[PDB]
């Protein structure tokens, strides 16, 4: 699991908590389209 | 004339080998801008915040994780637009800055701005039109007619209050207050500066601030404001102290050090008596408007 | 000859139009190069000398080590009780380094906005001298102090009615000097974590010993004052227990000199008598509200910007005014240009003022008016 | 009403040794620490000399009650 923080501009490079662990950017993958990222929501994310 | 060409001669060879330098110097640029990008594409960027800039040039970082550390190369990012206290990415293998963060805010200050923008007239309004005049005098004016006051030569007046019975109705006029300025718009609940973590209220209420901050033309709403309003007392082994916390430093940043003229707040209750004096003081919040009960024509206008 | 020079000077130009942007990625790949090599990265804080070459060290994040050095350190200026740098993989000690500055600290450190001077307050000038007596006169004369052989006080606090000039003293205070000068809400020190909050504050302690001239100023100290409690809640026990610390931090074991606290809060009803001690707080000040004289003074320090035909009586807005602020007067100055911003008057008539001292005073029929006498 | 000048005075006239420390730092950021800063001064004080440990604020370190979830 992890938690979104703040979006970016262009290119996604958004902010992921995971829940206390690290507090960080990356953009994740590409196999949606970067709509369904809003504040308040959990994405099921890997660890590198 | 022979030095004349000679000069010619050698204006062409310098000219050749200014290109073929220019040549390898944009090869080394190549070489450069591989290095960097192969050494940037690694997305996973660990942030950290930047904590000192020593000098025997050299910089101290504390990351996410919880440690505290010192890197005598700066890195990509140059100096001089970095002063300790902010915010950084960081390469997770060589822990090194390589870009900056423009802010940081909580999730919940984020999930506050208006973003449907409540579509409301004044004609819904029936019978309150002094109300609704000073409101829009004391907001707007200030918000649209700077001048207005800067020739006379005053401060705007900030901070404004409603009270009144329940059913009276005032939140309307959030709504169409928030319909009619094309500004930034923050709403807050009442106890929503509530958290059992310490102070996280503090952080809300600052957090909500420098956001308030951010955006110039802007007006600060809070709805209920006698949850953490309720007056201080002293007293033993008993008492409830974090919503000290909260109300003084939701005092303190609307009013006190740094004072600011670029929001202001509105501030929605249905009793008065629960609040505490130091947030009613006088210039903490400048205009007191009561809500009159609907009289005799009132009513029919609204039905 | 002409056209050959030029060219030889165009082409010489554009070879050196890149001269920097080489020197930049020169610049960028040193630090690259030196960046697979600045990974040398954790801190740590030395513990005591087992040998000139065995050292014990603390991380900053949890377990201690066994660390060496390299042979050109100065081994014997690695005193305990100094921060080193040190390397992951083998773990060893790099660089020592100075003493950190603590950036919560450095966020008040200089951050002052104001520069208001003594001339826009008023009403209380000999209040101004009282702290003024603490605040100026043993740091530039102290030489009279241990002529007549006694310590000038440790320090100072204020008390009073809400917004009745403590900060302007505070951000008057805070025009002075603008460096050693540092100042919190006295709410910025609690954290959710577990006693980062006495951690904080040690260090603040810490750089005000650091430039032995040095004011420190926490205003609305009820946040962390309090009473005491046995144990309500579970909060209580740590900011409880920053309270303690700083009192022992402010007078245990210790020459705080050349430090002085002054401190501020809207009701000293319910503050500790430890805190109230005169051993800790040395002189208690109150602020009244202001005098008739003095709210003449102060609105004509509120009539700066104002336009308007001068047939003004003063005195009938000062009899009308009791009770008021010392805050309240300029926003009846305020609501006064109000007055004159609708129907379109750029002056200010001179009935406008009385009005808004009666417009002023039916908003404060709703006060509270609470003395809270401090005890 | 002079606890501390007290613990002054005793620390400047005793010819043994003498360790102190303010009574609310054993809390750390961590997990643990606060067992190892007692154990290591008694350790010390233990291994020194027949000194004396000052202790104040044991309200900072003793209550009454205890909520083991927080
Ligand atoms: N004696 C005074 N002379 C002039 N202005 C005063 C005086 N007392 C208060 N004011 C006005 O009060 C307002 C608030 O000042 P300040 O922030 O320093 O408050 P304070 O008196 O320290 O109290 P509090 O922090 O409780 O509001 C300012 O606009 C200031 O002009
Ligand atoms: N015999 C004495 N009685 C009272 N005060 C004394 C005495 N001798 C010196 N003092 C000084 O008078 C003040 C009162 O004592 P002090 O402030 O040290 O409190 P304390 O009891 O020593 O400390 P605490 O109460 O926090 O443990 C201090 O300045 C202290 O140094
Ligand atoms: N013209 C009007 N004047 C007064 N009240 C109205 C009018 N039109 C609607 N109302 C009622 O007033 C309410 C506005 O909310 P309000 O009572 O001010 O919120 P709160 O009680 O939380 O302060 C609406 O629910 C509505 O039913």
């Amino acid at each position: 699991c992890t938690k979104i923080i703040n979006a970016d501009s262009e290119d996604p490079k958004y902010i992921i908590n995971v829940k206390q662990f690290a507090k960080f950017v990356v953009d994740l993958s590409d196999q949606v389209a970067p709509t369904d990222i809003e504040e308040g929501m959990r994405v099921g994310v890997d660890r590198n | 004339r022979t030095r004349l060409l000679d000069s010619e001669i050698k204006i062409m060879k310098s000219e050749v080998l200014r290109v073929t330098h220019e040549l390898q110097a944009m090869k080394d640029k190549i070489k450069e801008n591989s290095e960097k990008i192969k050494v940037n594409k690694t997305l996973p960027y660990l942030v950290s915040n930047v904590i000192e800039l020593l000098d025997v040039k050299c910089a101290v970082i504390k990351t996410s994780t919880r440690q505290t550390y010192f890197l005598p190369v700066i890195g990509l990012v140059d100096a001089e637009k970095l002063k300790p206290g902010d915010l950084v990415g960081v390469n997770k293998d060589s822990y090194l800055i390589l870009e900056t963060l423009p802010t940081e805010y909580d999730s919940r200050v984020k999930a506050m701005e208006v973003d449907e923008r409540p579509t409301e007239q004044y004609s819904d309004i029936g019978g309150l039109d002094k109300q609704i005049q000073e409101l829009v005098e004391a907001i707007v004016l200030p918000m649209n007619h700077k001048e207005k006051f800067e020739n006379l030569g005053i401060q705007p007046p900030k901070g404004v209050l409603m009270y009144g019975p329940p059913g009276t109705g005032k939140t309307l006029l959030a709504r169409a207050c928030a319909a009619q300025t094309k500004a930034t718009f923050l709403k807050l609940a009442g106890p929503q500066l509530v958290q059992m973590f310490i102070g996280d209220g503090a952080k809300l209420v600052r957090d909500a601030f420098a956001l308030a901050k951010e955006k110039a033309p802007s007006i600060i709403f809070i709805d209920e404001l006698d949850a953490i309003g309720t007056k201080r007392f002293d007293s033993e082994k008993a008492g409830d102290r974090e919503v000290q916390r909260t109300m003084l430093e939701l005092l303190n940043q609307l009013d006190g050090f740094q004072p600011n003229t670029q929001v202001k707040v509105i501030a929605a209750t249905n009793r008065v008596d629960i609040l505490d004096p130091a947030l009613l003081r006088s210039g903490r919040l400048d205009r007191k408007i009561e809500f009159p009960m609907p009289n005799e024509e009132a009513r029919a206008r609204i039905m | 000859k002409l056209l050959e020079h030029k060219e030889i000077d165009g082409r010489l130009k554009e070879l050196r139009e890149q001269l920097k942007e080489l020197t930049k990625q020169y610049e960028k790949s040193e630090n690259d190069l030196k960046a697979l090599q600045s990974v040398g990265q954790i801190v740590g804080e030395v513990l005591k000398q087992l040998t000139e070459e065995k050292f014990i060290v603390k991380a900053t994040n949890g377990p201690r080590y066994v660390v060496g050095c390299r042979r050109q350190l100065d081994k014997s200026k690695l005193k305990p009780g100094t921060r080193v740098a040190l390397d992951m993989t083998t773990l060893t000690i790099m660089r020592y380094l100075p003493r950190e500055v603590d950036p919560l600290v450095y966020n008040m450190s200089h951050e002052d906005p104001g520069n208001v001077s003594y001339s826009e307050i008023g009403g209380l000038s000999e209040q101004i001298r009282e702290l003024r007596e603490v605040i100026e006169l043993p740091l530039t004369n102290p030489e009279l102090f241990q002529r007549v052989g006694i310590i000038p006080p440790k320090g100072c606090l204020l008390y009073g009615p809400p917004g009745t000039g403590k900060t302007l003293l505070a951000r008057a205070v805070a025009s002075q000097l603008d460096c050693n000068f540092l100042k919190v809400v006295s709410s910025s020190i609690v954290d959710k974590y577990i006693g980062e909050s006495a951690r904080l504050i040690r260090e603040m302690f810490n750089y005000a010993r650091d430039h032995q001239p040095c004011i420190i100023f926490m205003d609305e100290i009820d946040a962390i004052g309090g009473r005491r409690f046995s144990e309500g809640t579970s909060a209580d026990r740590e900011i409880q227990r920053t309270l303690m610390e700083l009192l022992n931090q402010m007078d245990g074991f210790d020459t705080l000199h050349r430090v002085k606290m002054i401190m501020a809060t809207n009701r000293p009803d319910t503050l500790d008598p430890a805190l109230l001690r005169p051993g800790r707080l040395d002189r208690k000040i109150h602020i009244d509200l202001p005098n008739e004289q003095a709210r003449l003074d102060i609105l004509k320090i509120h009539a700066g910007p104002i336009t308007k035909h001068g047939e003004i009586d003063y005195e009938a807005i000062v009899k009308l005014s009791d009770g008021f602020n010392g805050a309240d007067l300029r926003n009846v100055c305020t609501e006064a240009g109000m007055f004159a911003i609708r129907a379109d008057h750029d002056f200010v008539v001179q009935e406008d003022f009385m009005k808004a001292v009666r417009k002023v005073a039916d908003s404060k029929k709703l006060e509270s008016k609470l003395d809270y006498k401090p005890v | 009403c002079g606890k501390t000048m007290l613990a002054k005075a005793v620390a400047h006239h005793t010819t043994a040794a003498f360790i102190r420390v303010v009574g609310s730092e054993f809390v750390q950021k961590y997990l643990g620490e606060g067992p190892r800063m007692v154990r290591d001064v008694f350790r010390l004080a233990k291994e020194n000399a027949p000194a004396i440990i000052f202790i104040d604020e044991i309200d900072a370190i003793a209550t009454k009650r205890f909520d083991a979830q927080t």
